[PDB]
DNA sequence: ATCAGGAAGTTCATATAAAAGGCAAACGGAAGCATTCTCAGAATATTCTTTGTGATGATGGAGTTTCACTCACAGAGCTGAACATGCCTTTTGATGGAGCAGTTTCCAAATACACTTTTGGTAGAATCTGCAGGTGGATATTGAT
DNA sequence: ATCAATATCCACCTGCAGATTCTACCAAAAGTGTATTTGGAAACTGCTCCATCAAAAGGCATGTTCAGCTCTGTGAGTGAAACTCCATCATCACAAAGAATATTCTGAGAATGCTTCCGTTTGCCTTTTATATGAACTTCCTGAT
């Protein structure tokens, strides 16, 4: 089993009806997996380009903060 | 000799928020080569004023909810229950706020 | 500049329901609520409730609860009210005002009037000192709104000339609102609040309120008219 | 360790002069502050932008309100500039 | 005889603001899209890194599944596709919308 | 016997690369404007800075179109409704959206 | 005649076919002058307060390209 | 009395100022002192990109049977490419206009 | 005095002429290229400046530039960017 | 890492058509063109098109225009190629490589191959000056391919060994590729160029191609069989 | 499969606006030497991440049904593009002109600098307390005659 | 138009996790002179924007027609929500280990400061050339049958 489908139904239909969705195509699921893998890669690169300017060896909740904000998803509540 | 005893700036102010470390901060984050005397007066004053918005906001929606103690939540919908609020943190997301309850009228 | 364009009069009849717009331009309509305002020469001033065009959210008195029902149209800019069951004590001036979400702002500018013409324990207190008082050309007057419970500085200050709309004189217990010269000046927090003109004019002959908007509920001055020599 | 400094208790003075019998929790606390950081990061990168614009050296109160101006939508920016004046004139006189 | 339960549902989950991926799969799926740019070098993860990291992720999913049925609801559906996730990542542009 | 013109048209309109809005209707709109938040008083403007706002704004209003049309698609229609525009802008956000 | 109806329905049929846009409902076009001023306002309130803050009475090019790119609209070829 | 000035840029054999964004780093509150391969390293990356750019634009000027680029050149090289429309996303190109966009349900 | 007013203008005729010998560049182009130099100058420049700030450090190095290269470039972009500027280092410390 | 999976080998009649894919996983599809390379056993490599994922964008070759056609799917993230009128002068392998849109990037990683057989101009030339050598474990030889008019050091070098993939060794004349080890060294600009290999070893029996992408017909070169002892 | 004919590409004059080339001044970059000071390296304490294991119940997975949705199609009615014709705001251009933005000097109030003293903010303890979980009555649907 | 069942909401007990309160102490803010310097004010200048007249033709306004579109309803078929039952995987708690991060001190290379000189850049003139415009020629591709 893949790490990207721990990402499971129930997760991704739960996601949604935060999001207000009523009924759900059974084709969406991989998408959202899509979309989310595109997501984590796109912010732990730059986490990890933070870490390694660092010269550490330790992703710290400000390199992901300061990945976010850089990316214009500003997060508030872990630092900063 | 006759040395009179210090006043914080901030209470020269009429403020809360310091005025000292507001100036420091100005001074050591490389924005200019010098800060004016009033800059970090003002600019206490105005982070006061916004602190003391939004805490009054989410204490309003911390007794709209019947509770005592002001959670993330009430922050979420102080901030989001508000056109200039939601366009200044607009690019904004508020760990462990959640999200307003909006449901699409044709749904229903 | 912002003008709250209000429908003119209404001779209906007992029982039934009058809508009224509060057509709004001059500014970003959803960022502003429009509050709403009975005037009867009976009880002076009275909060009725306001909507937030932003998310459609409302607020109203309790004594008109099932009364008034608020609705916005952000495609229109207009604010409507329902009025069901209409009495004899629902002949009156229903005014829209216009106020920010700012918590220390107050009703700004005010809509025309409609002039609705039929065929509460927990609340806060605003007491004027001077019901009415007489005035020359020059001297200084002084008028006192003492509070029930504590404002903080929550309270603002109206003149209106006999019918017409009201104008903001002071917000934040101390701060000019625009357009308003410096003889006006207001003063105090917590209880005690004052206001104060010093070179008096002409036109410096109406009726002077204060508006209190530190708790939910909205109260209104009983009124203190000045006359001028 | 490090002494790592923070707006709390500011924040906290803030909080029980506006409701005086409430409290906070220490993860609203943390979202405050980074509010409160987020907002001087703000406002000092656009008054250092408008003083250099302007070939100036020093940043003033002026390129504070202007900031403020520039950043603060509606009449939330009308509020924070009489509040920023109100405390520089009775800063001046003391 | 089959009652309703999505308004129910989205009625609680709209309130609730609990995170809603598990964190053992969101960790060892940060885990593993991390090894792919460290050279293979296994980095350590602070707890907090990971938090913050899934909040940022299940926000970014709940707000673009709200634009995204906005395009579902302007075509007269209402079952949510995957042409409504694309067109509404579309036109978020290229910072809020792709990535 | 009516030929049809709009493929012509925005084949020659999409190598073009002039404005598309006359220069004086547009620049006394900015003007007026400019009036409303300068208590009044008439400013000046350089011709470059009226030049530079009108390159904005017609760029801007190209990109919404080619944001709406793609919801007027979505829709299974072909004629461009406001509440396209409207939804397009309510995708966008509020900086990249509204203004 | 209005300053609003200067922007006349030529030119936004104009601006809508280099859109690509093939058939345009004739209620877009007031739709597209108030988009029109809603963009405009928030330029120029920008720029005036540049223009306000350098003590001057005529609004620049740079003042319009800083007003942009405070908005996250950048402008090549005015300055800058 | 001493010896023949050798540029900076000449030394690291570069085109773009090595003096000028050295002084543009000191003089722009950035940090408080700058090392020397900074602005090394800054004008090559300058010059890299300004390559890049310059080069694909010759080359749609020479696709349109011109020999002088132009701010449509400038517009289809840089919206031509993946990256460089990345880079230069909220980015507007004066007289630059569109790229020729007709959606295939039309045709 | 008509001021100083400089600009990258012969920087980027010098570029232009060595990736292009007979093609020349028109007055609006040079403008937006200038534009350009100046945009990317301040981006790269800015998050260096917040690297060195979040590092506790007083100084921008050629580090702090590449890493801040590594940000802001897009894919191989970011790749070709360090390779150049590693190189001009290199040919600027061995003279 | 990048993969190219492409498809097995298919044994075909004159005239018909072939689609054959080149299913691309481990990159952002779109961010990289995907070219096509034709290696006959007598003509050596040639380049034939390239499509561009991002704007579906192509290019050909001319002695393939209107021979190939080249289309993509972003969904599934497979670029194919098409042959119409299939002759005896088509039994080739036919790679698809990835190459970023960079002018400096050179074809990185290639597809394993697809073998079609069918059963029965004014550009640059490249010139590999030696064709075949001999060398032992520890000597140094080197590899020169001169060309015609002018590439600016858009040259890259290539090894194959027998019937396999093709292996970036340098790009840009001078960098080392991903993976490479330093004892292959690339020098020249202009119109020569050459390639160094320092200590050779059992894996440096291949064949050596120099590959020129300054001008856009793509030419590969003849080739260069270097063999050990 | 063949005619009609306008749209599109091609090519030559060609003028003209715009771009390339040349010169002098000033300004800023480099060279050289002295001084300072930042940070890499080394040694080391201390946190906090990783990893393992038992428990354990919470919840996801898989299969079936059914009914609520999607999609294709047809027809009625609306409405926007095309088109013709007049005339009216836009644009070029032109002189003047004058408001005003940019330049140069000066100097004084304001800002940095440095030393010394007090004080307040923070980290680490002991102590209080709101709230979330848990168990029962008022109330408001939800079907169903 | 009203009863069995159930979700929603309120009344109340309480354990505790988390907030609040109290103490050194150290870093930093404030006070006090002191020397430095930036920017506001004033005089002045030349730049460029505002405004007005001729004009002229290019582009827009207006009214009609019709064909191509939008919208609404229908029916066939599809597929997603609901429901059930267990067993797998996530969570929690704890020990420990140790990897790695943070702290502290040192000195050396690197950065700055300052002075002097020279090479580079830029602004203003001076040629010269690519490209838009006009007009004649050729081809292509749709419209029609």
């Amino acid at each position: 089993r893949d790490n990207i489908q721990g990402i499971t139904k129930p997760a991704i239909r739960r996601l949604a009806r935060r999001g207000g969705v009523k009924r759900i195509s059974g084709l969406i699921y991989e998408e959202t997996r899509g979309v989310l893998k595109v997501f984590l890669e796109n912010v732990i690169r730059d986490a990890v380009t933070y870490t390694e300017h660092a010269k550490r060896k330790t992703v710290t909740a400000m390199d992901v903060v300061y990945a976010l904000k850089r990316q214009g998803r500003t997060l508030y509540g872990f630092g900063g | 000799k006759a040395r009179a005893k210090a006043k914080t700036r901030s209470s020269r102010a009429g403020l809360q928020f310091p005025v000292g470390r507001v100036h420091r901060l100005l001074r050591k984050g490389n924005y200019s080569e010098r800060v004016g005397a009033g800059a970090p007066v003002y600019l206490a004053a105005v982070l006061e004023y916004l602190t003391a918005e939004i805490l009054e906001l989410a204490g309003n929606a911390a007794r709209d909810n019947k509770k005592t103690r002001i959670i993330p939540r009430h922050l979420q919908l102080a901030i989001r229950n508000d056109e200039e609020l939601n366009k200044l943190l607009g690019r904004v997301t508020i760990a462990q706020g959640g999200v307003l309850p909006n449901i699409q009228a044709v749904l229903l | 500049e912002v003008q709250l364009q209000q429908s003119g009069p209404e001779l209906v009849e007992p029982g039934t329901s009058v809508k009224m717009p509060c057509k709004a331009s001059g500014y970003t309509f959803t960022s502003y609520t429009i509050q709403w305002v009975k005037q009867t020469p009976r009880q002076g001033l009275e909060w009725i409730g306001y909507i937030y065009p932003y998310n459609a959210g409302t607020k109203y008195n309790e004594k008109f609860k099932g009364k008034a029902t608020l609705t916005s149209d952000k495609s229109s800019s207009t604010v409507y009210m329902e009025l069901s069951s209409l009495t004899s004590e629902d002949s009156a001036v229903y005014y829209c005002a216009r106020k920010s979400s700012r918590l220390r702002s107050t009703l700004d500018y005010w809509g025309q009037g409609t002039s609705v013409t039929v065929s509460g324990s927990m609340d806060i207190k605003m007491t004027q000192s001077p019901s009415s008082m007489h005035a020359s050309l020059g001297e200084r007057v002084t008028i006192t709104c003492k509070a029930s419970q504590d404002i903080r500085s929550y309270l603002s200050w109206y003149q209106q000339k006999p019918w017409k709309s009201p104008k903001t004189l002071i917000y934040y217990a101390t701060s000019l609102a625009d357009g308003v010269p410096s003889r006006f000046s207001g003063s105090g927090s917590g209880q005690d609040f004052s206001l104060t003109i010093n070179n008096l004019e002409s036109d410096d002959t109406a009726t002077y309120y204060c508006l209190q908007h530190g708790e939910s509920p909205y109260t209104f001055g009983s009124g203190t008219k000045l006359e001028i020599k | 360790r490090s002494r790592k400094e923070s707006y709390s208790i500011y924040v906290y003075k803030v909080l029980k002069q506006v409701h005086p019998d409430t409290g906070i929790s220490s993860k609203a606390m943390g979202i405050m502050n980074s509010f409160v950081n987020d907002i001087f990061e703000r406002i000092a990168g656009e008054a250092s932008r408008l003083a250099h614009y302007n070939k100036r050296s020093t940043i003033t109160s002026r390129e504070i309100q202007t900031a403020v101006r520039l950043l603060l939508p509606g009449e939330l920016a009308k509020h924070a500039v009489s509040e920023g004046t109100k405390a520089v004139t009775k800063y001046t006189s003391a | 005889r089959r009652r309703q339960g999505w308004l129910k549902e989205i009625r609680k989950l709209q309130k609730s603001t609990h995170l809603l991926i598990r964190k053992l799969p969101f960790s060892r799926l940060a885990r593993e899209i991390c090894v792919k740019f460290t050279r293979g070098v296994d980095f350590n993860w602070q707890a907090q890194a990971l938090l913050a990291l899934q909040e940022a992720a299940e926000a970014f999913l709940v707000h673009l599944f709200e634009d995204a049925y906005l395009l579902t609801l302007h075509a007269g559906r209402v079952t949510l596709f995957p042409k409504d996730v694309q067109l509404a990542r579309r036109i978020r542009g290229l910072e809020e919308g792709l990535g």
